[PDB]
C-alpha cells in the first residue's frame, strides 16, 4: 500500500516538473524576444 | 505619406504571447501539484 | 521504514516544487514589467 | 521649469522587485532541497 | 523492491529539480541584465 | 573621429549568454526526467 501511493505521488511530481520545465522554456523564449526588441530600439536610435 | 516610426511591437508581442504560454503551463503544473 | 522515508522525501520535493513554481511566476511578472518599460521607451521616441 | 524626461523607472523598478522576490523563493526552494 | 525503485525515482526528481532551479536562476540573471540595458537606453535618451 | 553611438550590447550580450546557460540547464533537467 504505502509503496503504491508513493509511486503514484512520484508520477504526479514528475508530470508537474516536466510541465514546469516547459513553462521555464517559454519564459526563456520571451526573454530572447525582449532582447530583440531592445536591439531594435538601439538600431532605430543609431539611425 | 507614411512617416518613419519605431515599432518593436512584433518582438514585444511575441514576448507577451510566450509569457501567457508560461502562465498556462504554470497553472497546469500547480493543478497537478494540488491533486 | 523505507516507504515512510520515501513519503517524507516526496513531501519535501512537493514543497520545493511549489516554491519553485512561485519563483517562476515572479520572473514571469518581471518580464511583463520589462515589456511595459520597452513599450514606454518606444512611445517616448514616437512623440 | 520641468523639462520633458524619459522615465520608465516605475516599470523597471517593479521588474527589479519581482526578480528579488524570485531570488528569495529560489533560495527557499534550494533550502528545502538540501534538507 | 518497489520501495527501492521509489527511492531511486525520488533521487532522479531531486536531481532534476536542483538543475531546474539553476536554470531559473540563469533566467533571473538574464532579466537583471535586460533591466540594465533598458536603463542604458533611457540614460542615452535623457542625454 | 568617433561619433557618439548607443551601445547596450554588453548587457544584452550578458542576457543572451545567461539565456543560453538556462537552455543547457533545462536540457540537462529534461535528460534526467526522461531517464
Ligand atoms: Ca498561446
Ligand atoms: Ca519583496
Ligand atoms: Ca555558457
Amino acid at each position: 500500500h504505502q509503496s503504491m501511493l508513493n509511486s503514484q505521488a512520484i508520477d504526479n511530481l514528475r508530470a508537474s516538473l516536466e510541465t514546469t520545465n516547459q513553462a521555464i522554456e517559454a519564459i526563456r523564449q520571451a526573454g530572447q524576444e525582449m532582447i530583440l526588441a531592445v536591439q531594435g530600439v538601439q538600431d532605430y536610435i543609431n539611425n | 505619406i507614411s512617416l518613419e516610426r519605431l515599432d518593436v511591437g512584433t518582438n514585444l508581442g511575441n514576448a507577451i504571447a510566450k509569457l501567457e504560454d508560461a502562465k498556462e503551463l504554470l497553472e497546469s503544473s500547480d493543478q497537478i501539484l494540488r491533486s
